[PDB]
């Protein structure tokens, strides 16, 4: 199973309490840049 | 009786050292008569 | 516990002849008994289990029979490597004990 | 094949610990039980005990429980033997014997280890 | 004489052993059976070790001797099969002896055995319908 | 009439006979179901039928079927899946015309057999513990 | 209060819950078991997956609960490996934190299970034999 | 596409064992038992038994018990016919036929063979 942590603010490590199991993730698309992170998921609450 | 080196087939020398061993497939399944009946 | 009596404790007999050691025992043990060899200093080894059958690779020489508490060993053919201690022991019920000790010494 | 090989030679204080090995070759260690049997110099050989190494099971002499301890270890096929307050009448050479056990009950003892001397002096 | 209790005598320790001791290990025996040139040496013989298991597996359950080790059946044992009595069979035989002399008689017995099972399923079911 | 008994008559033979003629020949039909450009045209395959028998071995066995090939279960039958009675369903009528009729009520079906199962092991454990 | 009858919460929606509520929902887990770069990330994956999954089948059928989800035993519970009541197990605490706690006594536990098993399996044959 | 085809025509000697052969083609050998019957030149059919393929069964008239003989194999999908002690009163075609053996009972002979006319003279 893929767990996916649904805790907005959460910084990618440590207790997740808000869980979810999902067969498979969103669609991430491969971008392949340096420097800038381009055509990526945004944080819903604020800058991470 | 003379005895000369030979060689060349590399199978001989894996022999050497397999010659003490074997393969075998286990049949977990048997029948036999017992006094019991279902 | 179980007394276990061995007789003779020290006997003599030449190359050839015929040894028969006897075993007693206290209490009755139906087959439970052992024969074993031990030579000086060195660990023993097997020689009856069941009191009448020989453990493998022994001399066919050797031979025991007896039941309940009267036991023989019984060496036909005495050979030069046949002096050592000779030990009987039971494993009816604990403790398991051996015998006091048969020496065989050539004449 | 089926060999007991057993530790070096012990000499001891009166009132100490000692520890007496026994590893097995040549057979399944679980698959038998193991006798602990000494000899006094001279004398004949008095039974200890004896474990079962599978189920870890032991037994001792009525005039030696509370003194002396069995434990094994199958991951290297071992068996310890561990003999507390040690004295004087305490001499010998300790083996350890693997068990005929055919019918799951006591048969004979057919392999026997090299023998462990253990001495006991002030 | 004296003892503890059971011993383990290995994955096919109780090979040698006679028919009445072997069959007190079959758990043993059974708990074996499921578990870039050596790497395609594992993918294609999993694969058969698996079907072996499950061919085994449905073979037993179409007997009606699912989830079982030892399992009696309805079948009756054709003398033709063997003559042996049993005290010189589970005393002083082993199972690979055993395997030997009985390797001509095994299709006929399993369908012997299928068939009476799907007697079985169907007497089950006509009697639960009243 | 005279009679000799039984016949055989093949893998899919009594595909054309009705139910209750067919029903005698089940174990024909279960254990067929087990068994560089031609060799990896077989391994996926076969792990593709045993995925298949170990999904219907897997769905038999959560309902309480396990090990069985005619099941009696205690789900009642909602006469919505079907209005035939029995007396021209098991005589005059075949098993492929069968899942040609029902195959809208399948998974419901399944679905209140797994809940009746699990209902069923709970109350077993109620019971022995009393 | 009122109720209209039990809710599906998902494949592990019961995990958060009690073993009592978990226990009524071990089909949902139970049954989502078995089911050229990305090609081959498949094949391989799937025999894993159904071994895994044949390994907890056979270790569930030598201990004779085959075929069920909730499975007595004759091995009584000695008390080392777990001192809480009954009251505090099933009511206020959830699978993850039992599994947490009797890590470390589990393989004892199969192989008593699997010998009690073996017992039960003699004995049962030898009270048909009479 | 149900199809019978026997051996070739006999002549035999009176006292001589006569071997009738029968392959069957289009359906399931097993699936269906089949008759043995005979017929003399210008008389009826006599019934002289007939044999289940699958398990092997036979069964004779009361009036040919222990003189005729039935076997098969499958490997072959073939039926065999032996008639002992020919004599003067044996001769005729002998036919092979496929019962259509409705609900595991005899319902009629629908598919037979092209006939073995078998001979018996001095
Ligand atoms: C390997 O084979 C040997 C011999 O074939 C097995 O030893 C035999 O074991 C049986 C029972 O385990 C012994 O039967 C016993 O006989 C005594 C005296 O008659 C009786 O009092 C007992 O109740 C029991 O019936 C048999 O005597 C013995 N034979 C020998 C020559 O020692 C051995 O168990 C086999 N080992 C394995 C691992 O299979
Ligand atoms: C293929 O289908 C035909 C029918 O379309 C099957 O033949 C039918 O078989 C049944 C049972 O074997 C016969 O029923 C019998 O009827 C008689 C007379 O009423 C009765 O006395 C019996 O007790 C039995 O109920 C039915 O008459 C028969 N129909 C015909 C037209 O012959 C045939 O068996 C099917 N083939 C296979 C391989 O299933
Ligand atoms: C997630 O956890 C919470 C609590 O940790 C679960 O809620 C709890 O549910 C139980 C029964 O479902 C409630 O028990 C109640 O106790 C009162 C005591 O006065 C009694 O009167 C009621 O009849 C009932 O037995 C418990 O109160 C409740 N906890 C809270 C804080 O409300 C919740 O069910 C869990 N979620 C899932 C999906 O399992
Ligand atoms: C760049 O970001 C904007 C804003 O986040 C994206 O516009 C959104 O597109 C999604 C499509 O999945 C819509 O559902 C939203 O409503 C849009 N929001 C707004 C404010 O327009 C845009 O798609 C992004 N572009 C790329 C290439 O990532
Ligand atoms: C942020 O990361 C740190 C890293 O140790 C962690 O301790 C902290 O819990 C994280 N923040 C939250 C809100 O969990």
């Amino acid at each position: 199973a893929i767990l996916k942590c649904k805790d907005k603010k959460f910084n990618g490590t440590g207790p997740c309490p808000s869980v979810s199991t999902v067969q498979c993730t969103h669609g991430i698309k491969p971008v392949v840049s340096t420097q800038l992170l381009l055509n990526g998921s945004l944080a819903e609450e604020e800058v991470m | 009786e003379t005895f000369r080196p030979g060689g060349g087939d590399m199978r001989d020398n894996w022999r050497s050292e397999l010659y003490k061993y074997k393969v075998v497939k286990i049949e977990p399944l048997g029948v036999a008569p017992t006094r019991c009946k279902r | 516990d179980i007394q276990l009596t061995q007789s003779p404790s020290f006997l003599s007999a030449s190359v050839g002849d015929k040894v028969t050691i006897t075993c007693r025992a206290s209490q009755g043990v139906r087959n439970e008994l052992a024969w074993y060899q031990q030579k000086p200093g060195k660990a023993p080894n097997l020689l009856i289990y069941y009191a009448s059958t020989l453990q493998s690779g022994v001399p066919s020489r050797f031979s025991a029979t007896g039941s309940g508490t009267h036991f023989t060993l019984t060496v036909s053919s005495l050979q030069p490597e046949d002096f050592a201690t000779y030990f009987c022991q039971h494993m009816s019920s604990y403790p398991l004990t051996f015998g006091g000790g048969t020496k065989v010494e050539i004449k | 094949q089926k060999v007991l090989v057993q530790s070096g030679a012990e000499v001891k204080k009166p009132g100490a610990s000692v520890k007496v090995s026994c590893r097995a070759f040549g057979y399944t260690f679980t698959g038998n039980p193991l006798h602990w049997v000494r000899q006094a110099p001279g004398q004949g050989l008095e039974w200890l005990g004896w474990i079962n190494p599978h189920s870890g099971d032991t037994f001792t002499s009525q005039k030696f429980q509370g003194r002396v301890y069995m434990t094994r270890d199958k991951s290297i096929n071992t068996a310890f033997l561990d003999v507390t307050r040690l004295t004087s009448d305490d001499t010998g050479i300790y083996y350890c014997a693997r068990d005929k056990y055919y019918g799951n009950e006591a048969v004979g003892m057919d392999v026997w280890g090299q023998g462990t001397s253990v001495t006991v002096s002030s | 004489a004296v003892g503890i209790g059971a011993v383990f005598l290995g994955f096919l320790g109780a090979a040698g052993s006679t028919m009445g001791a072997a069959s007190m290990t079959l758990t043993v025996q059974a708990r074996n059976l499921l578990s870039t040139v050596w790497g395609i040496k594992q993918l294609q013989a999993r694969v058969l070790a698996v079907e072996r298991y499950l061919r085994d597996q449905q073979l037993l359950g179409i007997w009606g001797c699912s989830g079982k080790l030892i399992c009696c059946t309805n079948v009756p044992w054709n003398s033709s099969w063997s003559n042996r009595n049993l005290s010189e069979i589970w005393d002083n035989m082993t199972w690979l002896q055993w395997d030997k002399e009985i390797s001509n008689y095994t299709q006929i017995i399993y369908g012997l055995l299928e068939e009476s099972q799907n007697q079985q399923e169907k007497n089950e079911q006509d009697l639960l319908a009243l």
